[PDB]
């Protein structure tokens, strides 16, 4: 296996798995989690055999403009909870 | 599948539907014998047969394609179970070179 | 980094590549599904030499496979690892071969070369830096030779600084099936000698002699023949992968191996092939490996170089050894047969030592020799060629293609030139 | 202060560097984590250990060594070894391509793009070092990589630093073994490129390294572990004076000044006398007279040059351990009185002696012995001309048959240099008999 | 806020928009009934740039649909998302087409231009700040061209400060179905060149090439083909509606894209197409995306760009990227084939990078590029035009409806001018 199983040697002329899937980050964390979940899924793999939005936002949440007669803040937090209640179609 | 009874072997064909986006090749697998379990570590071809010859006295001269003296103890017969007709039913588990 | 892309051509090449790939997969633990089998971090550390990386934890091989009749590729695809090969890379031909080298060189090749070049150059773009390419084929059969000549003649100029290894099966001496085989072999070796750099020769009769004399099983297949020859290639190749102090570069073996540009052709042969009872009736010691190793019976190449002489040899041993055993073995053998070596250059054995033995065996080895032992082979092919050309037998097909006897003339001139050259330095 | 810069140039270099640094960490107890036990040593790095290590405010010893290689495999493994986090990341400079046993490939086509980086490393050590006394360059003569690149490196470092000393330690061709047909080529190439700048180069023969093992250590199947351990303790003995204390001391500079009589010839031979196993050590006696007889005994020298084929010319002996000078001078008296060792008549006196109190060091689970008294001998002779005489009678054959020359000319080499190398070598032999004749 | 109004013209535009709108709907995750299920706050945020919102959470689209024959409209409204259209927005005429541009631009248009203009300006009042309009139609299609020329001519002056995207399909090289098609295409292009700024051109022949090569699905349907073509403009619009360190405006692309006033013609280009098992058998990395993208086969619009030279190229990538890989790939291609580009304007590449990929793929690209590859198109159309004019075959209809041959003369003169003008820039 590989001790210091957290980072194998900066400047690895040999290559490492997980150049794909999760990469675009540096050596240490990538290679160690690579080998970790790598080996874990291999093991399994080898198991048996059988509040308060601030003003001037752009972007429409439902209703909004139809209702009126308040401030951006209070109205928006009101919608913040009522989007769990009646226009609950948000997630 | 199509289990032969004159050979103890198995064959696999594919039933892909139209517009499935798949090749035209049908006979997905050969008609050899399916090992009972996962892919055996290749048992070093060079010692994979049935009989056990003892010695060859032929190359001394040339009368036939040499002689094949037999034996009486058959050492080195190694276990390779194969999917027979017994373990067959609607609903079971079968491994096919890694195919659950 | 540095990596290898494999070429398999002809139906022989199809079969050979199939066995070779599956054996390598057995080595690194790959299953028919395609996922990794983590048992040996050392067997993981260098997969870039042979496998590209795919997604979902899968390892496509970088192999270009070419054939002409759909049945061969369908058989390969229906084997245990057709799913491990790629469908996209399965380029093939619309017609039949016809076992006619002129067909293979000018009629349909003229419009398959484009697609095959596109595929191989796409793979090259994918990868970074190459040792080179090895091509597995037949010099006698129709498809293998017919497309091998064209492909090497193309790839050479666009990649002028790589290792062009040719690994070919040599036609049977006494029963070669194909009756135009003399013609095919001549017209192929003509360009081969000019294009390649290093060549491995193998004969199925010597395979038969091995499979009978020592395997002792009476019912093998061409599959088992392929397994032994794939063992030879695995031994020569894995050196690049694994740690331990030993020369690995194919250029390294070359510069140690070939003294002159026309020197190309070599003779493989393996380390213990063990009968049914000798596994438990045998103790693995370096002396007995060397004994069975440098043995006449053990040679599998063509026919005994007992007539000829040894220019150079290379040995690659594998296991948990040390240096002095190979040292003393080579010291001994030098004087055990001093007279069978060429006095031009001493220290005629190039030696390499790897630490990772095969999966199921402790002490193994692989041999390769450059010996003056090909004169007889292409001498025989010379008598056959002269006899058949004497009265223009079977000439109508190739003329109808559009060939000419002039190329036959310079081909026979070149082969005779090689004959005389290999005569001269030795004798 | 006192310090040396280590240059392990070569695939064969990393072998011996790894082993000798495995030694170097023990005698100061450098833990494979990097720092000491509960006891205190950390500071600016001011004690005997400074001459190799920079255990700066980070508390971690810095290996003042540089490892250059041309095949990723072995360097990658050694950094996947144990002392990795002790090593510095980019002091381990590794290429991606091999010299293909070809000195010329190592020299022209491949050498250019790495010299900048390697000189960068050397100067960014040179800025922080003070004494800059010397380098310890290790390469291998038949190095399928190490052959050439080292030579051109020596060229440029000599031209950009013209004052300091250079000690080369190189495993030699074998007399009857050449595991590379290119060895008899690269040997002459390296020799006629390095004789004129290499300050002092030393050699030894692997075959006799093997032979001594079962002559006295009783090892039927030794390995590199053993061989590298031996050479490591060799260099440890030579730098004992650099590190520890004693009655009187000498330095590499004194070795240079005393040992080499003339320009050209600076090739002495080395022998470690008290190589013997534990069973011998336990109930067998050790003392100066027998160890000196062992050192001057011809066979124990690891190079197949019978001293009786030549004449001793210069001699340096370093004694290490609990030793007193009385028996030392009495022993040198008995030596000089003995007639068989026929000395060159030039110098009536030819013996430089250096005494260190500190006993040598074993490694647990090793092969050497819990020694008390040790002597290392390095002496320069005339009994070695036979080796290059042996080299020529086969180089001539192979160049006359122009075998393999297609390789070199294809990679881009010509042959006037191949011609002039033979006259350089002929010059060295003829100078040897000229200096031998009185 | 900024918004875009869609125009659907011609019976192709019918099916095209029918697929395109449901593509938007499912890439934002809405049921056919219109009750959007918030699954991505960001897509909820930017849904405005196309949709308006009534009560009841049903997302009305801002698309005006116009036709003459009622049956196709009946089909599209009966389809899976007919409820999502406004029967308000459906307008047509009583009469038929005749696949006749004469009727479309003079007879049948004069009594539908009024209503279509009324509806589009009413929705213009409904909206706040447009970038402009996009029209999906055909140039060889009869009724689409017949209405489109007029409607563009009538919106140009009323809104002279916006972005007039046009989306059209080019006649097939081998067979154009419609046989007065070349006359129609010439008459339409006469006004398109003077009026528009930006135009995408697509062709079914190379679409079928794509289907054979990579769809590999035996029996395709024109609806799935429309899916293939719709992915492209969806992609080029994708940045408009999502965050990331990039930019979106059709103007922000046009300023990069157009080097001279008389340039409007653009060939789409699309990224990874995935075969039978290549889903599991491909490795998605920026290198292979770049390689597959800039390909002769993967282009689908007009003809192989192998033959001429490129002038400007723009690419937008969709996923989680960085700048290094795109920059280095651009250098790789530029230096590899430095000759193919034009030396006039160096640094002829643009690259936008958006974080939110398409649904189902984690990494995609979209390519647009204006090259000197459009020659062959108007070449072909020109020789067909002159040849069929040699005996003025199929001309009584047009003269009866009331044009003159002088309009034909000037149309052909302008097309020849475009020919020579691109030729002069290129050489
Ligand atoms: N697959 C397979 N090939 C064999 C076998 N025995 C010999 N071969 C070799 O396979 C060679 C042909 O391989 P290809 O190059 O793929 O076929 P080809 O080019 O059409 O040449 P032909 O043999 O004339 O058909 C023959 O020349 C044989 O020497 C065998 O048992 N199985
Ligand atoms: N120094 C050292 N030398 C060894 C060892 N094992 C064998 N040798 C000798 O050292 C030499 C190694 O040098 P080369 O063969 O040229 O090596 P290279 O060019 O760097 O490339 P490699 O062979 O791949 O390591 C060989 O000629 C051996 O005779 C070892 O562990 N250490
Ligand atoms: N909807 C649709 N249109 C297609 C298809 N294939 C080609 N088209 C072309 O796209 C063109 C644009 O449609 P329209 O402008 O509505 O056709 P048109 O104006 O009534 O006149 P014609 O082109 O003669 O049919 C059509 O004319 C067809 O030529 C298809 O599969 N579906």
């Amino acid at each position: 296996p590989n001790l210091i199983q957290r980072k194998a040697i900066s400047g690895y002329a040999g290559f490492v798995p997980r150049f794909a899937w999760v990469m675009g980050m540096n050596y240490r964390d990538g290679v160690t989690q690579a080998m970790d979940d790598f080996d874990k899924n291999q093991f399994v793999f080898r198991h048996p055999v059988c509040q308060g939005l601030i003003p001037f936002y752009m972007g429409f949440i439902p209703s909004m403009q139809d209702n009126y007669a308040l401030t951006f803040g209070n109205s928006t937090r009101r919608a913040y909870q009522k989007e769990l209640d009646r226009r609950s179609h948000t997630l | 599948l199509h289990y032969f009874l004159c050979d103890g072997t198995v064959e696999i064909r594919e039933v892909l539907p139209s517009n499935s986006g798949r090749d035209a090749m049908s006979s997905f697998l050969r008609r050899g014998k399916l090992p009972k379990y996962g892919p055996p570590g290749i048992y070093q071809p060079g010692q994979i047969t049935d009989r056990a010859v003892l010695n060859v006295y032929g190359g001394l001269s040339e009368w036939r394609a040499d002689g094949y003296l037999l034996d009486k103890y058959q050492l080195g017969k190694v276990e390779q179970d194969f999917y027979t007709d017994q373990d067959l039913s609607i609903g079971a588990t079968i491994n096919v070179w890694g195919r659950k | 980094m540095r990596e290898i892309v494999h070429l398999q051509a002809g139906q022989c090449g199809n079969q050979i590549g199939a066995k070779f790939w599956e054996v390598i997969s057995d080595e690194h633990g790959i299953d028919p599904t395609g996922t990794y089998h983590g048992d040996s971090d050392l067997q993981l550390e260098r997969i870039n030499v042979y496998y590209n990386e795919a997604t979902g934890g899968k390892y496509v091989p970088r192999a270009v496979l070419v054939d002409l009749e759909p049945g061969t590729m369908d058989s390969v695809r229906s084997g245990p690892f057709g799913q491990i090969f790629r469908p996209d890379n399965f380029v093939f031909g619309q017609s039949g071969a016809g076992n006619n080298w002129a067909k293979g060189h000018y009629t349909e090749g003229a419009e398959l070369v484009d697609s095959v070049l596109d595929v191989v150059r796409k793979e090259a773009e994918s990868c970074d830096c190459l040792q080179g390419f090895q091509l597995t084929h037949s010099l006698g059969g129709g498809t293998g030779s017919g497309m091998g000549t064209l492909l090497i003649s193309k790839i050479r100029e666009e990649y002028p600084d790589r290792i062009m290894n040719t690994f070919s099966v040599v036609p049977s001496p006494k029963v070669s099936d194909t009756v135009v085989e003399p013609y095919n072999a001549t017209l192929s070796v003509h360009q081969l000698v000019e294009n390649t750099d290093e060549t491995y020769c193998i004969d199925n009769e010597a395979l038969y002699d091995i499979c009978f004399r020592t395997l002792k099983l009476t019912t093998p297949t061409y599959g088992d023949l392929n397994h032994l020859v794939s063992a030879t290639m695995s031994g020569v190749t894995t050196c690049l992968r694994f740690p331990g102090q030993l020369n690995a570069d194919l250029r390294k073996l070359a510069v140690n191996m070939v003294p002159f540009p026309r020197l190309h052709f070599f003779m493989p042969g393996f380390a213990p092939l063990t009968s049914r009872g000798s596994q438990q009736y045998r103790a693995l010691t370096v002396p007995e490996l060397t004994q069975q190793m440098f043995d006449a019976k053990n040679m599998m190449a063509a026919c005994d170089p007992r007539h000829g002489r040894y220019l150079t040899v290379a040995a690659v041993f594998r296991g948990r050894m040390s240096m002095k055993e190979v040292d003393e073995q080579m010291l001994n053998v030098q004087n055990k047969n001093s007279s069978y070596f060429v006095e031009w250059i001493p220290n005629n054995v190039k030696t390499a030592v790897c630490d990772i033995p095969p999966r199921g065996l402790k002490m193994s080895a692989t041999f390769i020799g450059n010996s003056t032992a090909i004169q007889e082979l292409f001498k025989r092919i010379s008598e056959q060629f002269t006899a058949m050309f004497r009265r223009k037998a079977f000439l109508h097909w190739y003329t109808g293609e559009g060939m000419d006897e002039m190329e036959f003339t310079e081909a026979e001139s070149n082969m005779n030139d090689l004959v005389s050259e290999y005569q001269q330095y030795q004798d | 202060m006192r310090e040396c810069i280590s240059i392990h140039v070569g695939q064969a270099g990393v072998q011996i560097g790894n082993a000798c640094w495995e030694l170097y960490c023990l005698e100061h107890g450098i833990q494979p984590d990097g720092q000491m036990p509960s006891d205190k040593t950390i500071g600016g790095g001011d004690d005997s250990f400074n001459t190799f290590f920079s255990e700066t405010g980070a508390g971690k010893h810095v290996p003042r060594a540089v490892f250059v290689d041309l095949e990723p495999t072995v360097v990658d493994e050694v950094r996947t070894g144990t002392y990795r986090q002790l090593f510095h990341p980019e002091q381990l400079i590794t290429g991606k391509e091999d010299a293909a046993n070809n000195y010329a490939r190592g020299h022209y086509t491949i050498g250019k793009e790495i010299v900048d980086l390697v000189l960068d490393r050397i100067r960014k050590l040179a800025d922080l070092c003070t004494g800059l006394q010397g380098f310890l360059i290790f390469h291998s003569f038949g190095g399928g990589t190490g052959s050439g690149f080292a030579s051109l490196l020596m060229e440029r470092l000599s031209v950009d630093y013209g004052k300091k000393s250079k000690l080369e330690f190189a495993i030699y061709p074998a007399p009857q073994v050449s595991t590379a047909v290119v060895e008899p080529y690269n040997s002459i190439l390296t020799t006629h490129t390095t004789l004129e700048h290499s300050d002092c180069a030393f050699m030894v023969d692997n075959e006799a390294i093997y032979d001594i093992c079962r002559r006295n250590l009783d090892i039927e199947r030794p390995t590199y572990t053993n061989l590298n351990r031996l050479i490591g303790q060799i260099v440890s003995s030579i730098t004992a004076s650099l590190r520890f204390d004693g009655a009187l001391n000498v330095d590499l500079t004194e070795f240079q000044t005393n040992l080499v009589p003339y320009p050209r010839i600076h090739f002495p031979l080395a022998t470690y006398a008290p190589v013997i196993s534990a069973e011998k050590a336990y109930h067998e006696q050790l003392s100066v007279a027998e160890i000196t007889n062992a050192c001057f005994e011809p066979a124990n020298q690891m190079v197949k040059c019978d001293p009786r084929h030549g004449k001793y010319m210069a001699c340096c002996m370093l004694y290490r351990g609990d030793v007193v000078p009385k028996d030392v001078n009495a022993a040198i008296a008995t030596i000089k009185t003995k007639r068989t060792i026929q000395f060159v008549d030039w110098c009536p006196t030819g013996f430089k002696v250096g005494i260190n109190y500190q006993p040598p060091t074993v490694v647990p689970g090793g092969d050497l012995a819990k020694v008390q008294r040790a002597v290392c001998m390095l002496s320069n002779t005339t009994a070695i001309a036979e080796a290059w005489a042996r080299l020529d009678h086969k180089f001539d054959l192979m160049y006359a048959k122009r075998a393999f020359v297609h390789w070199y000319v294809g990679e881009g080499m010509e042959e006037g240099e191949f011609s002039e190398a033979r006259e350089d070598l002929a010059a060295l032999e003829k100078d040897y008999e000229e200096v031998g004749v009185d």
